């Protein structure tokens, strides 16, 4: 409520009471309520069919990372032959139709303390319950649960360093909104979680300025968190409604439309709106059509110095990963043929 | 659980109709729910959803005419119809979806003629 | 333990330092015309002045700009409760004249306060009293109808400096001792 | 995200397999439900999730498929299993139906 | 990376710091520290000036900064007008609510007057005499110069700066018309179950509930400019008969500033100077739900001009708590809750409506 | 001047503008010499004139001594020059010498003028502070030789230098003090030294935390009130740096010469040790070497009574313990069994 | 707001004088203008405010109010003036006109 | 201060056609901007509104069909029209508001006829 701030580029400072949303793009305790309770849900999960979990964001899996020890320790001591396995995160995190069941029963025996002082490691078991990785032939897509815990705490304080985890009752489809906050003031606006940092600017009309991601989601932004939802079609979002993009007029740009396949296979982007490093892009009518994204180096390290954009606006959409500096999906180059270069292979 | 239709009835073109979905067994404050109708002798066709949030979506036929909503003391979703057409002739469901829709009502008629 | 914490920044190069310590700020050139004064009470101060009216300390050579701003403040609110009191005596504020020479008298504590008006300042929504011809007037171009020699001079000792969200407020207290 | 559903009608005897293919013209992940509608009812779950089988269907139903395309298959085919079947994706909005494919007694 | 600052508990004695967004509560501070700097001296003059010589008599004040800024800038620009040999004068008065909108607009002049001063606050020496013709700033003049005749939303804030001892206002005068609240000073942020709409005067809060729903304002003006779609949270599948603060009164059209079972307040007591929306009821009163009671109309306030308090209240459908509102004159209820017992001819009720 | 916000938790507000600000600075900041060069030609001309080593002035010192003694052997062996700079720790107190390093005129030829090979031993070793009193006596040590450079109130720098001094000095370095009273607080402040006061009927000291005992003098430049005081009433004695003022002083105490001074660490307040009374009688003994609440076997001695002092008492807060101030004696438990303290002022 | 023209139609000859009245169901504050259109082209703003006159257009036109309802006075009336004249009330969402009125000679 | 338009014409009931309006002496994107019709021997009628800011506002029987549009690099103004019925047969002129519509377009015609 209460605090203090300074402006740089304006040098003036001030103090007073409020409302304040911070950049979380660890400082926070991720763990659920109970391990006996997962512990009986995983259970009654695997006994009825549902062999793995799909992460919505980088938050779920490191929590599972942290919890997956104790776990195994409670579902050995109560004669339960099941193994968790947690593996790393592929982005774009890809979306399941299954859910997580409430049990209607706890674990007869075990602990509720967070943390196991019992370092006591089970046998590996022929049994696997595996989280998000390269195990798309042990468990597919089509029995994998998704979305199943609620962030059971919420609210404008900043002071508790603790968050608890949730299997929730009903099903749902949106990303929680514990975690997001979107603020707007003056002539510069914000839509913000734990991994996305979303940031539009004031000029002659309202549109994206920049953005900053470190995760992939497919849950859908809610509507409660989001300014001006209306008069927006989907087909002008430049972050697409699929990939957790907010569904507002602060998610798009003039002479650009929906980035369906742009390079969402990486790990981290930065969307900006200028050239890469030694690179020109020119306004011809006489351009190709929309299509893959391209990165503005070869496989050999050869920068390419020629771009065409057919009705696109300067300066031009660019995607900035960690191996390159790609382009939007209405730039193509004026001379070399696109069959040599490298495009994103996923779609949106 | 049980849910029925209300409301379905003759209606002359350009009148209004207010439908009515009672819901026993689930409270329809924690649950998608959809609008499914089927005109005569034709295929089932979406018209509207409401999350669990309020969020509510509508099909390009019905955009601008129809309108989803509840009520949470009553436990009833409601679909309130304007302006209709000789084209909006069909049976009308509510349904409850969690991935798929698994709980149907019985279903309600309208009817636009003159 | 530790209360008073603080950080300071570097407008041309964005870096910012914290810690604990002792900050001192300069106040000087700051609008203290619009601050909130609380003398000791309506009540203490009315029977205070009386008190010294009959003592034969017709005035009050003021200390500080900021007492003169003070008694600015106050006088219509303390005619006000002089005159629920019945007693006939208004207070005159002036303007101020460097230096601000010392007085040799001294306002006293009463015992007792006036058994009429409010109990706090900038309040009850009063009326403009009546003037009268006894008149205790603060320092002004008026050292001739009661020279320096009847002034009270340092009289008042700051309790409280606190900086609100919106206002800042200055406490103040008649003084016991010389 | 159109669906397309053939064959538009099938007829076939006690005892055969049937297969009912649905096609989306775009990716679902694995947002596919089949329902049975029979007249004058509602309709009926019968397989979401792609294959996942729904409580109190027998076991002579079964759905999945490889690529783009998804397939629903009768093992037994009873006389009380005669109706009309539809594919939904529940992925998008909008939510998109098949046009149905009737069974009718051979 | 410009907007750095840090949070305070003061029941903890610990600090959070980072970058981010941060909306103040400036609302109660409608203050009159501030220093108002208007387009320029000679240039709001001749501004005036063109707006005397196209009919227009006088302005209506968008919200009290407005009001503010013209008690502020009168003098000195009469001062100006006399020293340009202009037989105008402004006249400044108060405000009264509500802010209602006039349909004409200050122009902008090509060349300003070239006799006076370069800076607000620079110099204010020789008062103006008195002039026959009068170009009234809002007030009690609503016979010598009517509302059509009266200017409206004409001005353009640049900067808000914030100072070591003052903060410092700069305006323009809009080259375009519009109809919004100007968006240099409005704020709005959700992070959780908790949002906020805000500007210099409105301060909005709502809450999550089962569904989200207006929880308490708090009004410091009324005013009759819109709230940008652009600083506005879910703007999509609400009616406008639905909004608590009906959309004339710069409500944000919002999911946000609903509640269940209440419809738009649009005959409520928005005569007041300055009142706060609250959802309990009133001191030593009591609401029943039951279906019998009469049909939704004016807001009544619940003492009588007497003094006496009402201790029966009914409504048909609202749902508890009850709305209710808190002015200095007392608290009135909402328009859909009405005397259980006692005929409603014995209470005060509300003459205006949005 | 110098912009900055700061929060009051007692108060329960907050404010910003310019000022003056003292942190609490007792790592953020570099200290380095000025040149390695030059001061490798001032250890070898100090050799040559018969200074066999270097006793510390503060923690600082011994902490820059560490990190510049492997490139300062370096220089010294690049020159052929037979001689080793050897680093020891620091025990409390720290005691002042009488000599002083000199400033060279010219630095050695060879070398680099940056801030690396390892060296190896030689027979002569320049002993930096430790526990070599046997082969360097501190008759024969230089004592307060560098100069600290000087940045004001600011604190953006990272970075500071120091070089030997051209002129003799008794008096702890300025570049680091700070001192600033405001209201009813105060406080005298270094590196080292944070030493707090209030104002109750007159001004007298509240607390202080000491992580080292040095020996120069404080400044009478950067110290309140410093007329009219007997150095016979400080509280923290002249000669362990102890600033010469009214807020050095605490009413029924005189100066502490030889309380616990041995000590790593040490923290002075005004309150009674755990589990332990102190009454005021007029049959105490006089005044003596401080006593450890506990015995060498850990038993509490409960009962201590003092002549004419006053309360809440004086207790040096150890690491090893709790003990009292030279005015509190045990009651009736004789003192041939209790902890004292062998060092003085 | 729904807005009332009267009357629906008019006659008058050259030199009378002519008024036209629009109501209006609740408070515009004072946005309420005066268009005319001759048949086959696009409209024309005669009044604006009530009562404010634009550039150009004769000063024979005039328009008042008196309790949500608002009149248009013709002084001298001409052969150029036989035309369709509509109110509209620019305070509220959405923009609504009157139904016309249309001047003929008699 | 020129406002014309073009893009009228024939078209079959239920298809799509768009409209511009190309400015000359105003920019599009500083000013608000409206859509009239007019019906065939009818009365006018207000369509469509897009403020300076960007908010867009539609009248009931056009709602969820139309969409209103502005460019800046081309300085012109655009109503989308799909699903058209033979009721919205009329002449359409866009305008330019300020309290009062005083620039208006030439008009032009737009024909829904099986």
């Amino acid at each position: 409520h209460h605090g203090c701030s300074v402006d740089f580029s304006k040098k003036e400072t001030r103090c007073g009471t409020g409302v304040f949303v911070y950049n979380d793009v660890d400082r926070y305790k991720y763990h659920p309520d109970s391990p006996r309770r997962l512990a009986a849900a995983v259970k009654q999960a695997w006994e009825d069919g549902i062999c793995g979990i799909s992460s919505v964001s980088r938050m779920e899996n490191i929590m599972w990372r942290s919890v997956e020890g104790e776990l195994n320790a409670i579902l050995e001591e109560n004669g339960v032959q099941l193994t968790v396995v947690v593996g790393s995160v592929k982005n774009p995190m890809w979306r399941g139709p299954q859910r997580l069941p409430v049990p209607v029963n706890e674990l007869p025996h075990g602990w509720k303390a967070w943390g196991k002082s019992y370092f006591v490691r089970a046998a590996k078991t022929n049994n696997s319950f595996v989280v998000d990785g390269d195990t798309l032939k042990e468990c597919p897509l089509k029995h994998r649960a998704w979305n199943s815990f609620l962030v059971e705490d919420h609210g404008f304080g900043v002071f508790h360093t603790s968050v608890w985890l949730k299997v929730r009752e009903d099903y749902s489809l949106e990303c929680d909104p514990a975690v997001i906050g979107t603020a707007v003031k003056g002539k510069e606006a914000v839509h913000s979680d734990l991994g996305y940092w979303i940031e539009s600017e004031k000029n002659d009309t309202w549109r994206l300025k920049r953005a900053h991601l470190i995760e992939m989601k497919t849950c859908e932004w809610p509507k409660s968190h989001t300014l001006w939802t209306d008069g927006i079609e989907e087909s002008d979002l430049i972050i697409p409604k699929s990939l957790a993009g907010p569904l507002s007029h602060h998610n798009t740009r003039e002479g650009y439309r929906t980035q369906m396949k742009g390079p969402w296979h990486s790990e981290e982007l930065e969307i900006r709106f200028e050239e890469c490093p030694g690179t020109k892009v020119h306004v011809e009518e006489t351009c190709g059509t929309r299509g893959p994204s391209l990165r503005s180096t070869t496989a050999s390290g050869r920068v390419i110095e020629e771009w065409c954009c057919r009705e696109c606006t300067m300066p031009p959409l660019s995607f900035r990963a960690k191996d390159g500096c790609w382009y939007g999906m209405e730039i193509r180059p004026r001379k070399e043929p696109e069959s040599n270069l490298v495009r994103s292979m996923v779609t949106a | 659980v049980q849910l029925l239709e209300s409301g379905g009835g003759l209606i002359q073109p350009g009148g209004s109709l207010r439908l009515s979905c009672a819901a026993s067994g689930l409270t329809v404050s924690n649950n998608y729910m959809n609008w499914v109708r089927q005109a005569p002798g034709k295929g089932l066709e979406w018209v509207s959803i409401i999350y669990s949030s309020g969020s509510t979506y509508y099909a390009d036929s019905v955009k601008g005419r129809f309108t989803i909503s509840r009520d949470t003391r009553k436990n009833t979703l409601y679909l309130q119809m304007h302006s209709l057409r000789v084209e909006d002739t069909a049976v009308y469901y509510c349904a409850r979806e969690r991935g798929w829709l698994d709980y149907w009502g019985q279903g309600t008629l309208v009817t636009v003629s003159s | 333990h530790h209360h008073h914490h603080g950080c300071s920044v570097d407008f041309s190069k964005k870096e910012t330092r914290c810690g604990t310590g002792v900050f001192v700020y300069n106040d000087v050139e700051a609008w203290r015309d619009r601050y909130k004064y609380h003398p000791d009470s309506p009540r203490r101060l009315a029977a205070a002045v009386k008190q010294a009216w009959e003592d034969g300390i017709c005035g009050i050579s003021s200390v500080s700009r900021m007492e003169n701003i003070m008694w600015r403040s106050v006088e219509g609110e303390l005619n006000a409760i002089l005159e629920e009191n019945g007693v006939q005596l208004t207070v005159v504020v002036g303007s101020v004249k460097n230096p601000m020479w010392r007085g040799p008298q001294r306002l006293p504590v009463p015992v007792n306060e006036l058994p009429h008006g409010w109990k706090a300042w900038g309040k009850s929504y009063f009326v403009r009293a009546a003037k009268t011809n006894n008149s205790f007037v603060v320092d002004g171009d008026t050292l001739k109808e009661c020279p320096l020699k009847h002034r009270a001079w340092n009289s008042f000792l700051v309790e409280d400096h606190g900086f609100g969200v919106f206002h800042t407020s200055v406490w103040l207290k008649v003084r016991e001792d010389y | 995200i159109w669906m397309t559903q053939s064959p538009s009608s099938l007829s076939a005897s006690v005892g055969d397999r049937v297969t009912i293919t649905c096609r989306a013209s775009q990716s679902v992940s694995s947002h596919l439900n089949w329902y049975q509608q029979k007249p004058g009812k509602a309709p009926k779950l019968l397989i979401y999730a792609v294959s996942s089988l729904q409580s109190g269907v027998p076991s002579r139903f079964s759905g999945g498929d490889s690529g783009t395309d998804f397939t629903l298959t009768i093992a037994s085919l009873q006389p009380e299993d005669f109706a009309t079947y539809y594919c939904q994706q529940t992925y998008t909005i909008p939510r998109t139906f098949g046009q149905g494919t009737k069974v009718e007694i051979k």
